[PDB]
């Protein structure tokens, strides 16, 4: 390494010879890195200044793959190994990242986007434990309220933040035992001890004294959604999922994600086809009736009706062009229905909003029934699914029922067919 | 009043004397062209009616148009005096007829949506006429109405070929304030730089520019919804 | 997904040496044996698989469409008869209502077709020398230089260079601009030649 | 087969148990950290 | 508290409102005061899990559920508590909470700290410099 | 190589021994850089699938003049 | 054949005999200073 090895490999090695000579050249560098600061430091800074001089010319060079390819197959391969250094080769890895994805670009997205988005992914799912009986992936357990990391400040290579000085900062998870012990003036007296802790730490920090934490709030315009509707790959797409998905490990991070998850709503129908994986992640992440609740207490309900009513209203107004054949036409509309059958299919939620959703689905079913030319399999199963729920929704007791009545005149108001 | 269609055999009546006009007007142009002069509700309702029809039919409506409006001494060429004059009464009738409304809609079916190069052609020589044979004011007239329809070229695909060759000609034949050369300038930049970022951002931009780069290949096979333009060909008639 | 693939091992540019398979139904001459395996895979999969694919699909698209505007014709027939006693003049809209030619949108090819167009267009429009100068000063050259220059045929290629040649011509301030680019890619490509060989893709063109 | 070769042969796999368990803690506490990362990278900038 | 927001409260428990097996309707609750936009500690739900234990399936009625929240609410402060901090944080019998049982409830937390962190949180709650924190000082971090 | 790792050496002479293969390392990357035709090589292993080099003067004896294989 | 699009037929060839001259000669001075500059770029320091 002091020789000048890693820089004449970079340069010279990287991109000739056999394929077998290439992988050889990259384990090389590699293992010149494997715990060496020094080492491991250069070669990150000479992955990120080629990126990013990529980067600044993605939009004239179209030639990007050959490029960025092999230096990020470089970072790839670096960081499958597992050193001491790992801390660097996450932060080039997370910065290339964030700044391919601020570029929508197929070609930029496809090389960098979508091999930082698979380093994160085998960073953030470990491969399955050997030992201690392969024990789920979940020593410090975050805090509820709070992201105790940073990570404007860890790209700046601050030592405030870092994987030391973060992981110094949670509570070690130890033991909760009791097991048999009620402990009942004990929970009371932790409950007590750990709010006037965190008050403690709180007031510390907002006097200046101490790092400030993040409070667990997001967006709902970020580069998770940037990645989520990527037509430019499937790939990116479902390496995004698995992220997300193993983001929720957490019930606070599940509650603010699906947050995240509903505001994106509207992307779905915004992309169509594209937004299966998201689709999949969605349903799978609210599978339990718990968060299908929690999020109809949110609101959603009104805003998956909304969306559907807009998208059958979007439908009704393309009629009127031409015979045009779209083969993913309905695929936003059935998956918007299929989530509100879901989350209908809970007994307390239909309880609760049978008469908040009897006007939106008979408005809806009524306008699909008026689509003669642009009737897609996919809006026939919509309307199909419309019509169970509206099925559904009519069994109540005759006061719902008769309130029920009351909006089918109002669907009506709003042709000697249809009504 | 009725919309739908025309029934077949209407068309087939129909083509039988727009035919023997059309005999009429290529041997002697001249006895069309005062016939014409003498009823110009003749000229207007034929393009009116070649609104109202198929493209079959739409070949000789157009050559009735050409051989009234351009005569057939450019009609040949493209294959004596009082002859031009006519054909510039003829013309300005026309202009003194056809608003604003009905000669962007012919310019857009028969230079845009024909799907038929050689109706396209007809009517790229008719419009060159047409702006050739007028005066000043209804030069920049007709030129600002295909500017306006500029914008819309995106929809059209290859089609419009021909189109953008008469704009161009005329953007660069008739005298024109600044003002109106920087707008023309303009939408032609913008239409550039849409259609740019377009590419440039395209879902499988990279794909196509590979394979390009590679393999022959003379469509893009992996498209969604598939181009009514690009995907749809001229299918020619064959023995 | 298997175009996705093949292209990225087609991007690689490995020399994996020659494989003579024992199986040799497939007629493949020496040379075409030599060939990037990818590459015939590439081929094979593109312009094989996927192009009879979509012609199926285009097909199948044209039928439905045909028989979309079937039915489209008969409820127009069918609710013109049924609206007896009610005439509306329409005009000029027969076209609008019944006819319905038109390119989808996000469509690579009609969209470069249209891209064609307006170098046409402008190549037509730099002739005048006042159009010409307000062409450069809206920005043309470094658009041209940008994303025309290199994407589609090669006959575009070398309009799109006329073009700019063109907009450059007795101006001084924009044949410095299109200079200045030059200089700057060519440098670039000269920070890195050894380091990567894709020079020749770029400076060749520049 | 391929061990003539005496480079080739070099690389030897070996790990222990109690490290089996330490490795795959740190895996973990290395899968939270980034969890965290990325979610501070969410962050509104408000 | 206005109606608008015991209204809130109601449609949320409503929504929630199941049975089944240990204590569900506990878990249900836990979930309406986080949907209601108000999220407490692991250890805040646990304790109010336990601070609700009349019936089967720790039953939960709605006038139950607002008593439940009208004790902390939005947590802003709780002197009377704040008080039982003390008490809980101040241990040896003593009248000042010293560095060594405040690191006894750091260790009870499960959160470790060097004496120097130690050291640094004892400075910062003394005022007057004598080495020991009365309710007087507690007060003082805890609202600053 | 083996021996190189295998016999507990003095840091003078295995700073030597890098020095010595980096060297040798530097000196065919300088030759493979700017050789004649190190453009026509790269370009055809991009696109041609190619065994040898099949453009190269002074063929040397070891590399066109491989062992010929005994068979019966 | 070619002459159909009008945008295409547009190049006018146009060059008079005495502006030839001129332009021969600009020619001959171009390439000269051309000679000059490299010549100039090969003097040595
Ligand atoms: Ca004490
Ligand atoms: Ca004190
Ligand atoms: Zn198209």
């Amino acid at each position: 390494v002091s020789q000048g090895l890693i820089r004449e490999l970079f340069d010279y090695n990287l991109r000739r010879g056999a394929a077998a000579m290439r992988e050889e050249v990259r384990q090389l560098m590699c293992l010149l890195t494997r715990d060496n600061p020094e080492a491991t430091q250069q070669m990150n800074d000479l992955i990120i200044g080629k990126v990013s001089t990529a980067l600044k010319g993605h939009w004239a060079n179209p030639d990007l793959a050959s490029s960025l390819q092999y230096e990020m197959l470089l970072l790839t391969d670096s960081i499958s190994k597992e050193d001491s250094c790992w801390e660097l080769r996450l932060r080039c890895a997370l910065s290339l990242f964030l700044m391919a994805v601020n570029i929508k670009t197929p070609v930029v997205v496809e090389n960098i986007t979508l091999m930082c988005l698979r380093i994160l992914q085998k960073l953030i799912k470990p491969p399955a434990p050997t030992s201690k009986k392969n024990k789920d992936v979940p020593t410090v357990k975050p805090y509820c309220n709070e992201i105790h990391a940073q990570a404007q400040l860890w790209l700046k290579r601050d030592p405030k933040a870092s994987y030391d000085a973060w992981k110094k900062c949670l509570p070690i998870r130890g033991i909760d035992g009791n097991g048999k012990a009620p402990s009942k003036s004990e929970l009371r007296h932790l409950y007590l001890t750990e709010k006037y802790v965190w008050r403690w730490k709180q007031f510390l920090s907002r006097r200046g004294k101490r790092t400030s934490p993040l409070d667990l709030k997001l967006g709902h315009n970020n580069w998770l959604r940037q990645v989520l509707f990527t037509p430019a790959t499937q790939a990116a797409r479902q390496a995004a999922c698995t992220i997300v998905e193993a983001l929720a490990t957490i019930p606070s991070r599940k509650q603010q994600v699906l947050d995240l998850l509903t505001s994106y709503l509207d992307e779905l129908s915004i992309a169509g086809e594209c937004a299966a994986e998201y689709l999949a992640l969605y349903q799978k992440l609210i599978t339990s009736a718990h968060w299908k609740v929690y999020l109809a207490a949110r609101g959603v309900l009104p805003y998956v009706g909304n969306l559907i009513t807009k998208e059958i209203a979007r439908l009704l107004a393309l009629e009127e062009a031409t015979l045009s054949t779209d083969l993913q036409q309905g695929y936003a509309l059935k998956s918007l229905t299929g989530l509100l059958s879901s989350f209908v299919e809970v007994e307390s939620i239909k309880r609760h909003f049978k008469s908040r959703l009897v006007g939106t689905v008979l408005n809806g079913y009524l306008c699909l029934r008026k689509l003669v030319v642009q009737r897609t399999k996919l809006i026939d199963e919509t309307q199909d699914m419309l019509l169970e729920m509206l099925e559904d929704m009519t069994t109540g007791t005759e006061s719902e029922t008769k309130a029920f009545m009351a909006v089918c005149i109002e669907t009506a108001k709003r042709d000697y067919r249809t009504p | 009043s009725s919309g739908s269609a025309l029934q077949y055999d209407t068309l087939i009546s129909l083509m039988e004397h727009l035919k023997a006009c059309a005999e009429i007007a290529a041997q002697r142009t001249i006895n069309w062209q005062k016939f014409c002069i003498k009823d110009d509700s003749v000229l207007y309702f034929l393009l009116q009616v070649s609104f109202l029809v198929d493209e079959g039919v739409s070949p000789v409506l157009l050559q009735l148009l050409s051989c009234a409006l351009c005569g057939s001494k450019v009609l040949a060429a493209l294959a004596g005096s009082q002859e031009d004059q006519l054909c510039t009464a003829l013309v300005n009738q026309l202009n003194k007829f056809a608003d604003k409304e009905t000669l962007i809609q012919f310019l857009r079916c028969f230079l845009l949506e024909s799907n038929s190069s050689s109706v396209r052609w007809q009517a790229h020589c008719l419009t060159l006429h047409i702006y050739r044979n007028s005066s000043k004011s209804q030069q920049e007239l007709l030129l600002d109405l295909m500017w306006s329809i500029w914008p819309e070229l995106p929809a059209y695909g290859r089609k419009a070929a021909q189109f953008v060759d008469l704009l161009g000609y005329f953007s660069l034949k008739t005298p024109q304030t600044e003002k109106k050369l920087k707008e023309y300038s303009q939408k032609a930049v913008e239409i550039l730089r849409t259609q740019n970022h377009i590419l440039t951002n395209h879902p499988n931009s990279n794909i196509y520019n590979t394979l390009s780069g590679l393999v022959e290949f003379d469509g893009y096979y992996l498209e969604s919804d598939p181009c009514l333009v690009c995907n749809n060909p001229e299918v020619p008639f064959c023995y | 997904p298997q175009l996705e693939n093949l292209l990225c091992k087609v991007n690689e540019a490995a020399p994996e040496k020659p494989q003579d398979d024992s199986g040799t139904a497939g007629g493949i001459s020496s040379t075409s044996a030599s060939v990037n395996r990818y590459i015939l895979q590439l081929a094979q999969e593109y312009c094989g698989d996927c192009k009879n694919s979509f012609d199926e699909l285009s097909k199948i698209i044209q039928k439905v469409f045909a028989s979309r505007k079937e039915l489209l014709e008969y409820d127009l027939q069918q609710r013109e008869a049924a609206t007896k006693s009610s005439r509306t003049s329409v005009q000029p809209t027969f076209t609008a209502s019944q006819y319905r030619h038109t390119s989808s949108t996000k469509c690579y090819g009609c969209a470069s077709a249209v891209t064609e167009h307006c170098i046409t267009l402008l190549r037509a429009l730099a002739t005048n020398p006042a159009l010409r100068h307000i062409l450069v000063s809206q920005g043309l050259i470094r658009e041209l230089f940008d994303y025309n220059l290199r994407r589609g045929a090669a006959a575009m290629r070398e309009e799109v260079r006329q073009l700019m040649c063109l907009l450059t011509r007795d101006n001084p301030e924009a044949t410095q601009q299109m200079n200045d680019l030059i200089i700057g890619k060519v440098s670039t490509a000269l920070k890195g030649h050894w380091a990567n060989p894709d020079l020749a893709s770029s400076l060749q063109y520049e | 087969q391929n061990s003539q070769f005496l480079l080739t042969r070099l690389n030897d796999p070996k790990m222990s148990e109690t490290e089996r368990q330490s490795m795959e803690s740190e895996r973990a506490d290395r899968s939270l950290f980034v969890q965290e990362l990325l979610l501070s990278t969410l962050v509104r900038e408000e | 508290l206005t109606e608008e927001q015991i209204a809130e409260f109601k449609e949320a428990f409503s929504l929630f409102d199941k049975d089944g097996d240990g204590t569900i309707t506990t878990k249900e609750l836990g979930t309406v005061m986080r949907s209601l936009g108000q999220n407490p500690t692991e250890a805040e739900l646990q304790d109010m899990i336990n601070e609700v234990d009349a019936d089967g399936n720790g039953t939960i009625d709605f006038p139950e559920f607002l008593t439940m929240m009208a004790r902390k609410m939005k947590d802003t402060d709780s002197e009377e508590e704040i008080r039982e901090a003390f008490r809980v944080f101040d241990k040896d019998g003593n009248g000042y909470i010293s560095a060594a049982e405040l690191r006894h409830v750091m260790t009870n937390l499960g959160e470790k700290l060097t004496d120097e962190e130690v050291d640094e949180m004892i400075r910062e709650a003394d005022i007057d410099g004598d080495g020991q924190v009365n309710y007087e000082e507690f007060v003082q971090m805890m609202t600053a």
